[PDB]
Parts: structure tokens; C-alpha cells; sequence
């Protein structure tokens, strides 16, 4: 991507995570499991929803537009009418295709950005109590139960609490 | 003990295009381009269309006998013509300002066909039994249902001067014809005057017609012509006809009411018992999508027509199940 | 319109 | 000892819309949509508009007596008509090619009203005292200031043939009328000839007129009509009138000069002692903004008209005073 | 934001900093205070100014455009004229609203990017002589007077100068 | 031991504009705006243009003697007029529906000039030697190559009635003229009838003409006029002329074939032995670029015209050789 | 730039690297030299090529469009025709200039993003066996021959292989 | 036009 | 079209 997250240092997506766009996968003594991050997901949903709605809204309702007829001595007016119709058609096709392309690119880049942001948030929360084993994962220098995992997920990680143990295991 | 940060991947095969990369498989998406229609002619917001059947606008307005007569009063949402309208102008001649009349009819929502000048008797001392083979019906020679061929009676064509006062409370479309014989012999045998004239006048309208005699190439086995004219009589106004020959007098006129969002289309489809907010010549579109690639001609509340064959917007992420 | 992609969205 | 990196937040309540998120409070912004006007009719780049007062284009050009006479020579930047122009064509009849004449006047910047054919005496042996009640002024029956009703004098209407040579060095708009009596009796009592005709010719112009007698519905208590015609005499060219009846002869013509950026508007506002580079029917716009949602009709250097009710562009940051 | 700086790991903006868009807030023995970074601010100002000017310039001056009149037998030409006017109006409203939206998004993202860039610049300048205490702040492992703060601000920080003291306090 | 990560810089001076920053030097770029032309008139997809030389459309169609006669049958891709076409309508008069005829010719790809009514003898008992000084050639008084001035022979102008049947298998453009003398004396001395008339009729066409006598200002030393008329005879149809005076009869008509992508231009350039897919009045464009700022008028497959003076798209990086 | 790479913490570009857009410059005992990264370069080439092609494709071929003529009594239709032509011209000039500007900005930002992504990839590959000496360079805490340099370039760096030596030199 | 948002801009 | 900027591109 543009931010190097999706299809970057995080090679693939999780078919296991079915409850959200972005999230986590924990592994400890109590077991392993997927768990989506609801905040970022909700934000992304709101943004993209507003984008789509915003694209549909910008296009007014096309009311009644029918063709006209011209006799054998009005070829000029006929060709003018055609000029008009064809011109408008060209312009609108252009605008449509272009806008869709642009918004698609910006959308994918937006997702990428969200993933990288989440990763950096987690990283900055954990600091040196864990190590980046690559692929968007962190290996703990201490024991982390489901309560600790939850403390990490919902943005309430306690660094000094495990600081000592982590320092010891880090050696 | 480890924890990972990752993104959603599912199982979709939806592909979208971007500026940097075409054809990208993604998890979620939406299509903004409607490409489906029911191929039926439907009601528009509860109002049925006016179908002319075998006739076109001209054929119906003049009253071609080959077309099944409509109800006296009709209301519609849009007008439909068949591509192969074999019945139209059945007696050769030029229909003056026909296209402008079509445009006027495009904003008309209802008509009342009433007898403005009764056959018996608005034109005394004149023959009203004139018929022709070009406008045939059931084999027999006939004539327009809305017009009347005033000819000579007992070897004379007395100058007629009649008038109608519009007390319908709406605009009244009035149509009449002017006959043009090939030679002066027929001119005399029909209207007894080589120097005939027709005068039609209202408040805002004012026109005089003169028989133009000339041998013309056979059209529908007719070397003579018959130019058709029309006018919109405003409510309260009075239309006056005054002629001494060659007048194809009016008999039935139309009381018209104006409406919005109407129009004329040439469709091949058939009427079904259904309803829609958007109608195309190919069929009805039932969609809230912003675009459509079905047909340029649209009536009602429709998406905008484009030439695109695909308009897919991505909502989800880049789908990587690997 | 709404994107009902997950059952807990707020939409 | 610590150091922080942060961004500016102030106190603004300016809100802008984005693609991902609507209604975002920001620190700095600019509005590109002008929505204000002074509701006055102003000068345009130093030139005052031509106000027709009670008359419309037709009424002024023909010379309706009910309208206050303008100065002989006038220069303007744009033409203004009042919505309720009760004074226009005061004698019933069709003004031919009126709209094209309006379009011609849209690029005219100045006029000089001069006497092309003096009342006494350009039409000898004819009566020039003809008046009517339809074009009344101060209760009394009157007539157009620019036209003249040539009738019969001493029981005869001699064939007149006059001409004017354009030595003004500019285009000369010339207007005349053709009278149409309801019956032949009046036709004789006015022009003594049942077979009258009017011939108007220049280098590039060429038209002949014939009295069309027909009883017509009363308009402004008149069963007769009066069709109005016009032409643009090129510099150096000569216009020739030649008639034996039914000619509403010219008396005053207009010397015209062409200009750019002019036009016609229908406004309700009043003239004030002010100046602008942009003028709308609602009032003058004094703005350098690229867009405006005030009115589609604009004269001068104006912003582009849109339907938008808000076009605000963000310059500052997302304002977070928390 | 898109880069996670503004309204991200730096939650709020400074009402105290009134002299610039981006900047600093120092705290040492000599005292505390706000001080905007003039370079980045100037760059942003130039860019956005050119953007705005560029949007106003792309729109030509709308010269005289008045309506036309048509008689009772020219309804077709009338409706055609209307088709033209209405079409152009639709197109231009569309273009305006769309462009403004796009440029707004890109603008906010641009600011976010600038903030993150400044932060990363500072971080890369300080290295391991200070620690990230979160919220876009750095706590020094040594004493830093106004001269040192200024050395950091104007991009002339001396790392080996305080390297020893910092290493000692870091322990 | 060290390793670095860096980007490409070269030596280009190509500058592009962005939204945030104008005039940025970059390593690689592409220009999408074509601004070059060869200044020549070239063949279009293998077909040479129809050059009228000294004549315009009117002059060539009528057959102005001053213009070098073309081959009987010609095929082209586009029509070229010279800005200073001094040869056109050489006998003063109005060319009716001239512009519509031009528009018709814009979709015509080939013509065959054939003799529809041979000079000797399609008009017996009439003089066909009529010439004029206004249409002079080599000093001598001449006349149109395609028309014929039927006058009186031996003190009489017998009523003529001739007709042509179109068996060419294509549309046949037929042109004729109507003469208008200044006085009745000349009218008699030329056509012997003060009450002359001309009748032209086909299946779909129908028109009658009457001599309008009036003294008109001298144009090309002629106080008389000559209105020119035309029609498109459908394959199989029959055109009939029937007159007793004032008819400028047809002699040569045109068999026409329709084609696409054709048009008319006014160019000053010259024909060279070259070929192109795109042609402008300034010269031929040989480009695959999407835009061009050369000329709005284009014939063939051309880029879209814009007012831009620079459209450069960046592909490489920001070039920093420092 | 937008990502702070190009013209950011990497001040200048390499005239020496003539075989690619992005790449490396190594310095060891065996010698020094430039070497472009073919993967990222190829990706960028494909993307931008598709962009350009996509911009040229969106513009249809302008077929025959010639002017029309009107007599002295058709000034209205004439001015209408002009309205149409001028309107379409304005719209298309607008669209062209705007699109080119937007795509240029997005292009430069795309390059910047690619450079930063490559740098981060390398950094994450090397970890703590080398140090960021600024200006987008890394100084090794061990000896690195051409084989090692190549191992870094083509994304196959062996961290535990030099981990010990690096730890020793790091002290 | 200029954005005079701070008193020391260069504008 | 192709951007042949380097001799080894794949184009
Ligand atoms: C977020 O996570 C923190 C850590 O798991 C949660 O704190 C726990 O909350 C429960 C309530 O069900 C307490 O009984 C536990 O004792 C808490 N753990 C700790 C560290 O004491 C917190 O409840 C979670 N919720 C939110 C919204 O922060
Ligand atoms: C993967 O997506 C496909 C759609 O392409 C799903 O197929 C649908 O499955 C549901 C129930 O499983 C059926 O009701 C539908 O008829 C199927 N087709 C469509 C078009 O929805 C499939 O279920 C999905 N599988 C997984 C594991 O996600
Ligand atoms: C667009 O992407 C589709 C994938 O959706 C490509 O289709 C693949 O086609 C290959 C060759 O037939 C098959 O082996 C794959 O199984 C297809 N994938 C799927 C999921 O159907 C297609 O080739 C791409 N088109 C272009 C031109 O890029
Ligand atoms: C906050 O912004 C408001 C504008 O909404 C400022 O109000 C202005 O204050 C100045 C002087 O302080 C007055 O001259 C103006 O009349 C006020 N209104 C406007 C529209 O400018 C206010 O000053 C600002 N306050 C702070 C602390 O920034
Ligand atoms: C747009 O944002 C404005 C804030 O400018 C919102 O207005 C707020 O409205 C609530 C409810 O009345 C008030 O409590 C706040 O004090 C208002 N804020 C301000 C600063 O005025 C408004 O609700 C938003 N509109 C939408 C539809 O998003
Ligand atoms: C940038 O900051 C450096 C560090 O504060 C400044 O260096 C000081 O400059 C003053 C001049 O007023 C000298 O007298 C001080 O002794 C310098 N401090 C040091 C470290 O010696 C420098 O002047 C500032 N200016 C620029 C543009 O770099
Ligand atoms: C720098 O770029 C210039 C173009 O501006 C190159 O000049 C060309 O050099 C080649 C061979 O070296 C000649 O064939 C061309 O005629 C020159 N002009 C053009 C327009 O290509 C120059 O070679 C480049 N130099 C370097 C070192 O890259
Ligand atoms: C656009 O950039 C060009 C650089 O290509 C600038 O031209 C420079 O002009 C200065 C002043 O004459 C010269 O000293 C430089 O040598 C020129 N550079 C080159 C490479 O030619 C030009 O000034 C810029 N224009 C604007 C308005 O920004
Ligand atoms: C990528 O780099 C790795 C490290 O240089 C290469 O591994 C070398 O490959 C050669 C084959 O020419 C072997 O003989 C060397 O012994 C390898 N070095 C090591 C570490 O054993 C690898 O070949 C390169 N190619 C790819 C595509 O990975
Ligand atoms: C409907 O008309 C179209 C021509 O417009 C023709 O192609 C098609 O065969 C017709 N279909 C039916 C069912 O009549
Ligand atoms: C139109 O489509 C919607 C979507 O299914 C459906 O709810 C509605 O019934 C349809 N309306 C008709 C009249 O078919
Ligand atoms: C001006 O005219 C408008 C109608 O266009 C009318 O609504 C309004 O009342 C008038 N106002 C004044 C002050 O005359
Ligand atoms: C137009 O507005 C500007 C901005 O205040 C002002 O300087 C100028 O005086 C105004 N012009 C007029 C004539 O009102
Ligand atoms: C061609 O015509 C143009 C006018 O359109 C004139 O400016 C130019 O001088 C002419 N050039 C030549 C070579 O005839
Ligand atoms: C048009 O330009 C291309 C590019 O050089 C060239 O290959 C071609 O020969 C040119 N065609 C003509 C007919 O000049």
C-alpha cells in the first residue's frame, strides 16, 4: 500500500477475524484467538459510509429527458441538439469513471493508513516490554493473561506493572 | 506469549479499478451502475401511458380510421409510439409545424376529444360526405375522424363563415386542412371557384390560405395534396373560419391540460400491470443507484445515463486470504 | 444508506 | 526537563466538509461562495443602464405615448425592463422577428433617435393625422411617436414612393407598420383601394405586404390588426418605401452603435448613485470570489453561478482547544 | 488523521501557541514556554496559499450571460436553451462541491503529515538522549537550558555533547 | 562498513506544476499537450480534400464562370473554402436556405455533375442565350454554368412544363433561380407576361414563385434581383418545373453520396503531397496525445481542444542532483 | 514531501544510481557502489504507467467538429451555438488542468511513500545490528561483505548470524 | 491573495 | 504506451 502496512510488512489478512476490519490475534497460556478493534473499525465505517453517501448525493436525480424531432430543413438545429447531448454524456461519463478511480485509491490508502496507525498505537503502548518479531506481531518479555491482553486491546496497558519482569527476561 | 495486529480478509471475488492499479480483489464494495430492467412498459407514479397503437402523433391527431378509437377523455404520464407506425398522414400533404406540436404535446397530461363543429349542421349548403381511397377503412374509402371534407352542394359553394367560442376553461387544440387539387377542372368540380380562399383567425392567430393548383407526382395514388394546420385556442378566445372552397373543416378538437415530467418515446415493449418511478424505451428501471447504462431516454425519476460498463466503488480492504 | 458489515456497528 | 511538539489551536467555530467527515471545526478557512448583494441597480464600469420605465422593448421602439420620452441620444451598459410592463404593443397585431430584434439590441451600446421621414412633408397628398383609442395618452386618442398613419386625403390615396439614404455612418434600425382592416368598407374609407400593397426594399432587404381583410375577435376594442416590421439599414445603403395604402409609415429611426458585455434583464430594483463591475437582477455583486449563488443572470465581470449554499475551503488545521 | 499525528497520539492543539501552526513547548529550570517552528509553518503557508490561488485561478471570470426569448412556435429551441443552461449549471455545481471536498481532505491530511514529519525530525535529532513520554513529548536524560532548547528548535542539536551525562542518567 | 538507501536523480530540467507547489523540476515526465502542426493541407485517411479555389459553396454550386471548372465527378474527405472568396453570388439576390444546404453538404462525400436539362432542347420556343455583366468572364458578359436564363422568343413566352425522373440511384441536388426585374417594362420585354409564375414540385417538395417588381438600390450595377432555390430529389422521385416567365431554369444538377467524418473549413494553407488522420485549418496534426491547443476546428481523429498552454504530467521523482 | 523521505531526512538524490528510481549505496572493505532495488522500481513503473494510460484512455477521440453558419435573422441560434462550444471548452480545460495537477501531487507523494517504505523495510530487516547515522544510512556493528550486502538488498538478511559480533562491537 | 495568519510570514 | 526508463523493466 501507500503506508506499507497492508500487503507490506503485514503480508496477509485474517479470514479468522470476521467481526471487524482491523483487530488483534492473541496467543497465551490460556489459549489463542482473534478479536477485532471496534473503535477504529467504527471510525472507518463512518468515514467510508459518508464518502459513499457523499458520492451518491452529489448526483442529482435525472428527471424527464426525451429526444426532439426536426424536419428536412432543420439539420443544423438537429446536429446542435446532438452536439449538446453527446457533449454532456462525454463529460458525465468522464467525471464518473475518474471520481470512482480516485476515491478507490484514496480508500485503499485510507485502510492502509488505519492499519499502520493501529500498529503504531499498540507499539507505543507496549514500549520495551515486548519485541517486534516482524509481521506486525509482538512477543512479550513477560506473562500476559486474557486480562492483560484486554488491557492492551482497549488502550489501558500498564507498563510499570510488568516493567520489572520484562527487564529481567530481557537481561 | 504473543499478540498480533492484522486486518480483515474474507472470501469475496469483487474486483475494482484504481488509478495506480486495475482489477483489485477487495473484501467489500458497492455497485453504483444499474444495468437491469424488466423490459416492460409500466405505469409512472400511478398513471398509465398513452399508447397510440398503430398510429403516430399525426395519425391520432388527424383521426386515421385504421387506428382503434380511444376513449373521449384520456390522462397519461407519457406518450408511446411504435417504431413501425404504418398509419399516419394517409392523404399526402405537408403537416405544418408538426414537430413544435409534438413538443407542445410533450407537456400535455390529458385530453378531451369533443365535437367543436357538429357535422349536421355547421356547414349548411355544403356536402360533408366527401371520402377518399388513400384514407381507407375496412376496404371502403373513408376519411379522418376529426376532419370534414366540405365540397360543393347542388352546383355551388356558398361562402361559409362559422366560429367557436372556447368555454372549456382550458387550451383547445384545433386542427384543419387545406386541399390542393392537381388541376382547375377538379377545383371547379369540387368548390366551383377557381379563386377560392380560406381564412382562419383568433385573437393571437391569423392566417389565410390559397389553393395552389399543380400537377404533382402520385403519392398514395394521389396527384393532389392536403396541407394540415393547427392552433392553440386560449380559454375564452374565439376561433373563426371563413372560406369559399378547399377547406377541410374541423369537426373534433382537443381540450388540453398541462403537466410536468411527461414526454414522448418510441418503444417496442408492451404494457404490463406494473408500476415504476423511472421508465425507458427498453423497460422500467427500479433502482436508487446514481448511474445507469441502459438508455439515454428516461422519463420520471431516473439515474444519470453514462457509457460506462462498470462503476464499482470499493468500501472494504484489499482482500488477501493467503 | 448503510454499510451493514458487522453486527455491532452503531448505522 | 521536557520538550513537546504540538500544533496550533485557536478559538474559531468555522466548519468545513470533507469526503470522509462532514462538519469539521477548523482554525482557519476561506469562503469561496459570495451570497451578498446591495439590492440596487448600479452603473456598470462607469456607464448607467437604459431604463425603459413603464415600457418594454416593443413599447419603446414603436414609441408608446404613455411612456416618458427619453433623450434623443442615449448610451448604456445594459437594458432594464420592469416585470409589469403594461405599456407595449398598444395597437393589436403581430411584431415580426421581435425576439431576434431583442437579441440585436443586446449588443447595442448607444442609440440616436432622429427624424428619418419628417411628418411635413414626406407624404404629400396623404393625411397624417390618424389616431386611435387603443394607443391613448392623457385620455385623448393618440398614436406611436415613431410611426405615422398615412390615410386618404380628399377622397384619394395616391401611390407614394419615398426613400432614405443612410449617411449616419452607423447601422440604422428602421421600423414600420402594416394595417389590416376588418372589412373592405373601412379599407376603402381609409386607402381607397381594395387592392393595396406596400413595398419595402434596400440592398439586402426585400419585402412586399398585402392588406389581409378579415373579421377578427376584439383585442383592445379593435377588430383590426397592425403587423410591425423592422430592418437594419447598413451605412451608405438606401431604404425605399412604395405604397398605395395600409402603410403605417416610419417617422423616427434609430442610429445604433455596437458594444460588448451588454444585455437585457428584467429587474424590480431601483437605480442608485453607485458603481459595480458585476450586476444581477437582484442587485450588484462586489466580490472577487470565484462563485456566487445569488442569480444565474449576470452582466459584467461576475463569479460563476452555482446552486451551492455553502462552499468553504479549509486552510488551517483541525481545531482542538481541548 | 491519516498520519495519526493530529487528533492521534497528539490529542489536542495548543491555544498557547499563537505565532504559528506547528511548534514546540519547552520546560526546564529557567522556565517553560511555547515557540512555533517558522520553517515548516512557512512551507505549509506557501503550499496552501498556492492551492487556494490555484483554485480561484482555474475558474475564469464569468462574463455577460443573459436569457433569450422565444415565441409560441419555438418551444423546442426554448427547451434546448434550457437544457444547455441547466446542464452547465449541474456540471459546475458538481465540480465545485467535489473539488472543495477533495482539497479539504487533502489539506487536513497535509497538516497531519507535517506534524508527524516535524515530530520524527525532532526524534531523529535527539536519539537516545531523551525518552518518548508519549503525547508527542520528550523527557531529557540531562539538563537542557534555553540555549540547548534553541539548538533543538533550529535543527542544530549536539548529541555527543550531552551523550555522556545522558548515558549516566539512563544507567 | 555502511549502506545507504536513496532515490534516483538525473539531469533533467523538466518542470511540472502541482496543487501545493508550482514549477517543480523532476527526473521524468510526459507531455499530453500537442502544439505542433505542419502547416499543410493534407489528405485525410487517403482521400484528398475538395478545394473550391476562388469560389465559395454558393459560387461553385451555382457555377460561377470565374472559377476553374472541376472534374464532372469528385470525391473528398473535407471541403475547403478560402477566406477571401471573391467569387460567389455574382448576380444580386437572396440564396434561400443556404446555410442548411451547407450543413447538408457537410455530410456529402462525393458528387456527380450531370446535365439534367440539356440546353438544346428542353425549353423549346424560348431563348436560352441570356447573359449578364454582373457574372462576367474574360471581360465578356456571361452567366452561371449550371443555370439557364429562359427569356422570350419571337415576341412570346409560351408556358413550359418539363420534368426529370431521378434514375441515378442517389439523392439529386437541384438548383434553380427566380428573376425579379425592377420594372414592368423589362418584365414584358423579357417574359411578355406581367402575371407570370413558376411552379416547382416533387413528391415531398412544393413551391410556387411570383415575380416581385420593385425598383431596388444598385448592387453590382443591377437594380433587379435573382433569388436562388434548391431541393434534394430522392431516388426514384420526379421533379416538375412549370413556368410562363422569370424562371432561371436548371441545366446541371448534382448526384450526391453520403459519408461520415466530413466537414467544411476556411483555411489559408496549401495542398501538399501528404497524409494525416487529423486536419485543422492551420495544418495537419500527427499526434497520439489526448489534448491539443492548436485549433478548435478539427476533422478526422484528433485530440481534444483546450485553452491550456502547458499540460505536463510527472512520472519520475523530484530531481535533486545536489 | 508528504512522507518526509525525499527532500526530507534524505536530502538529495543519487546521480550515480542510473539503473533505477529507488536503490542502495554500499560501502565495505571490498569497495563501494550503487545498486538499484528492482522490485519497488518495477512496482512504481507499473503503477505510474497504468496511471498515465488511464488518463489518456479516459479521453475519447475527438471526431469531426466543424462550425456552422447563420444568416442575419438567426443571431439567437448563433449565440446559442457559441454558448455551447465555449461552455464545453471551459469545462474541458478546467478538467484537464485540474486532473493533471492532482495526479502530479499524488505521484510525487507516491514516490516519497515508496522511498520511506523501502527505508523502513531495510531498517526492520537490520534491527539492532546496525545504527541509523541519519540521512537514510546504516552503519554496521560488524563486517559486511558483498554477499552480506546482497543478502540485505534482496530481502534475505540473516540477523542471528551476525548477532553475536554486533552485540560485541555494540558493547 | 495572501493568508496573513501570522505576523512574520514572508506573503 | 510504456515508460522505458530503464533497460531491465519488464514493459
Ligand atoms: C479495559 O481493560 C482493562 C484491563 O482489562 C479493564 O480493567 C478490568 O475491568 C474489570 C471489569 O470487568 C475489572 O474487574 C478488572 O479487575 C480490570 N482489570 C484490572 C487491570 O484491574 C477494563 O475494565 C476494560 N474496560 C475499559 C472500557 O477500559
Ligand atoms: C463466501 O462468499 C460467498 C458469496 O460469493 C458466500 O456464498 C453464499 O453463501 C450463503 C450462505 O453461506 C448463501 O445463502 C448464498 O446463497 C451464497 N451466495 C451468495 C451470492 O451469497 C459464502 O457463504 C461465503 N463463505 C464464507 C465462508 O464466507
Ligand atoms: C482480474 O482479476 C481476476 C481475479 O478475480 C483474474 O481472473 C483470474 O484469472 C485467471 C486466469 O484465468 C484465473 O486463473 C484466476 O483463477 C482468476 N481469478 C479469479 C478469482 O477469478 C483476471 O485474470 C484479472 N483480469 C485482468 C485483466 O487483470
Ligand atoms: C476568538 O475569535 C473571535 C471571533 O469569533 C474573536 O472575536 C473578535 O474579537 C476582536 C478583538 O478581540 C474584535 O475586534 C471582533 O469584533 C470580535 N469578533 C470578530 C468577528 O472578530 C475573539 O477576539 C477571539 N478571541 C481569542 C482569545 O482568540
Ligand atoms: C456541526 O458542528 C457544530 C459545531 O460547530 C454542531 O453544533 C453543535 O451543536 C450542538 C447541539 O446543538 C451544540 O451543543 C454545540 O454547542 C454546537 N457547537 C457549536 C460550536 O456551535 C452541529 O451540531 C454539527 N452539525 C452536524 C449536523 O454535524
Ligand atoms: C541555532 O541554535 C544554535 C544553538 O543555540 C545557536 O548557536 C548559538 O548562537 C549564538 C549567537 O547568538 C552563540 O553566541 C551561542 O554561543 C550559540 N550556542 C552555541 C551552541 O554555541 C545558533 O546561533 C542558532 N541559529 C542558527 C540559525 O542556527
Ligand atoms: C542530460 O540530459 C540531456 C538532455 O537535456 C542529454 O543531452 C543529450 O545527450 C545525448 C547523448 O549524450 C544526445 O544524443 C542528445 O542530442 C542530447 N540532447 C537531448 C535532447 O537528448 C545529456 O546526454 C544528459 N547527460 C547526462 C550525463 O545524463
Ligand atoms: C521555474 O523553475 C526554473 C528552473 O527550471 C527557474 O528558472 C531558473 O531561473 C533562474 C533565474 O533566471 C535561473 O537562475 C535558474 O538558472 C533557472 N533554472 C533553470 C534550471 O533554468 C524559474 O525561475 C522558475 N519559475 C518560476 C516562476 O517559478
Ligand atoms: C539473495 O541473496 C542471498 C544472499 O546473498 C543469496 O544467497 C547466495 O546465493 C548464492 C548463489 O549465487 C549462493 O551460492 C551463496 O552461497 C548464497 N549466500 C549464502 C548466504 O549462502 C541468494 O542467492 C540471493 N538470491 C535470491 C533471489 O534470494
Ligand atoms: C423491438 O424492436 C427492436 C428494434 O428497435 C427490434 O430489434 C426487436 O426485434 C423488437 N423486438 C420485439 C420483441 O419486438
Ligand atoms: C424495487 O426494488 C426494491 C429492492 O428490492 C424492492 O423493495 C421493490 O419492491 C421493487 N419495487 C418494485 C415495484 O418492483
Ligand atoms: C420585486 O419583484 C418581485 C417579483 O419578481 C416581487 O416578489 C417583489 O415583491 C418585488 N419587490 C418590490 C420591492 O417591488
Ligand atoms: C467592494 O468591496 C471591497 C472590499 O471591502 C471594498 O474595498 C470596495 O470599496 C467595495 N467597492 C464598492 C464600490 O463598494
Ligand atoms: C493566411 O490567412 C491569415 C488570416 O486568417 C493571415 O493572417 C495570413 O497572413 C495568411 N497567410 C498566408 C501565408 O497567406
Ligand atoms: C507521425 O509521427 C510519428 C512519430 O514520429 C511518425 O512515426 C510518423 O511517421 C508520422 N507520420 C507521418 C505521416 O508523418
Amino acid at each position: 500500500g501507500l503506508f506499507g502496512a497492508i500487503a507490506g510488512f503485514i503480508e496477509g489478512g485474517w479470514t479468522g477475524m470476521i467481526d471487524g476490519w482491523y483487530g488483534y490475534h492473541h496467543q497465551n497460556e490460556q489459549g489463542s484467538g482473534y478479536a477485532a478493534d471496534q473503535k477504529s473499525t467504527q471510525n472507518a465505517i463512518n468515514g467510508i459510509t459518508n464518502k459513499v453517501n457523499t458520492v451518491i448525493e452529489k448526483m442529482n436525480i435525472q428527471f424527464t429527458a426525451v429526444g426532439k424531432e426536426f424536419n428536412k430543413l432543420e439539420k443544423r438545429m438537429e446536429n446542435l441538439n446532438k452536439k449538446v447531448d453527446d457533449g454532456f454524456l462525454d463529460i458525465w461519463t468522464y467525471n464518473a469513471e475518474l471520481l470512482v478511480l480516485l476515491e478507490n485509491e484514496r480508500t485503499l490508502d485510507f485502510h492502509d493508513s488505519n492499519v499502520k496507525n493501529l500498529y503504531e498505537k499498540v507499539k507505543s503502548q507496549l514500549k520495551n516490554n515486548a519485541k517486534e518479531i516482524g509481521n506486525g506481531c509482538f512477543e512479550f518479555y513477560h506473562k500476559c493473561d486474557n486480562e492483560c491482553m484486554e488491557s492492551v486491546r482497549n488502550g489501558t496497558y500498564d507498563y510499570p506493572k510488568y516493567s520489572e519482569e520484562s527487564k529481567l527476561n530481557r537481561e | 506469549d504473543t499478540i498480533c495486529i492484522g486486518y480483515h480478509a474474507n472470501n469475496s471475488t469483487d474486483t475494482v479499478d484504481t488509478v495506480l492499479e486495475k482489477n483489485v480483489t477487495v473484501t467489500h464494495s458497492v455497485n453504483l451502475l444499474e444495468d437491469s430492467h424488466n423490459g416492460k412498459l409500466c405505469r409512472l407514479k400511478g398513471i398509465a401511458p398513452l399508447q397510440l397503437g398503430k398510429c403516430n402523433i399525426a395519425g391520432w391527431l388527424l383521426g386515421n380510421p385504421e387506428c382503434d378509437p380511444l376513449l373521449p377523455v384520456r390522462s397519461w404520464s407519457y406518450i408511446v409510439e411504435t417504431p413501425n407506425s404504418e398509419n399516419g398522414i394517409c392523404y399526402p400533404g405537408d403537416f405544418i409545424d408538426y414537430e413544435e406540436l409534438r413538443e407542445q404535446l410533450s407537456s400535455v397530461s390529458s385530453f378531451e376529444r369533443f365535437e367543436i363543429f357538429p357535422k349536421e349542421s355547421s356547414w349548411p349548403n355544403h356536402n360533408t360526405n366527401g371520402v377518399t381511397a388513400a384514407c381507407s377503412h375496412e376496404g371502403k374509402s373513408s376519411f379522418y375522424r376529426n376532419l370534414l371534407w366540405l365540397t360543393e352542394k347542388e352546383g355551388s359553394y356558398p361562402k361559409l363563415k362559422n366560429s367557436y367560442v372556447n368555454k372549456k376553461g382550458k387550451e383547445v387544440l384545433v386542427l384543419w386542412g387545406i386541399h390542393h387539387p392537381p388541376n382547375s377542372k377538379e377545383q371547379q368540380n369540387l368548390y366551383q371557384n377557381e379563386n377560392a380562399y380560406v381564412s382562419v383567425v383568433t385573437s393571437n392567430y391569423n392566417r389565410r390560405f390559397t389553393p395552389e393548383i399543380a400537377e404533382r407526382p402520385k403519392v398514395r395514388d394521389q396527384a393532389g395534396r392536403m396541407n394540415y394546420y393547427w392552433t392553440l385556442l386560449k380559454p375564452g378566445d374565439t376561433i373563426i373560419f371563413e372560406a369559399n372552397g378547399n377547406l377541410i373543416a374541423p369537426m373534433y378538437a382537443f381540450a388540453l391540460s398541462r403537466g410536468f415530467g411527461s414526454g414522448i418515446i418510441t418503444s417496442n415493449a408492451s404494457m404490463h400491470e406494473c408500476n415504476t418511478k423511472c421508465q425507458t424505451p427498453l423497460g422500467a428501471i427500479n433502482s436508487s443507484l446514481p448511474y445507469q447504462n441502459i438508455h439515454p431516454v428516461t422519463i420520471g425519476e431516473c439515474p444519470k445515463y453514462v457509457r460506462s460498463a462498470k462503476l464499482r466503488m470499493v468500501t472494504g480492504l484489499r482482500n488477501i486470504p493467503s | 444508506x448503510a454499510l451493514e458489515y458487522f453486527e455491532w456497528l452503531s448505522x
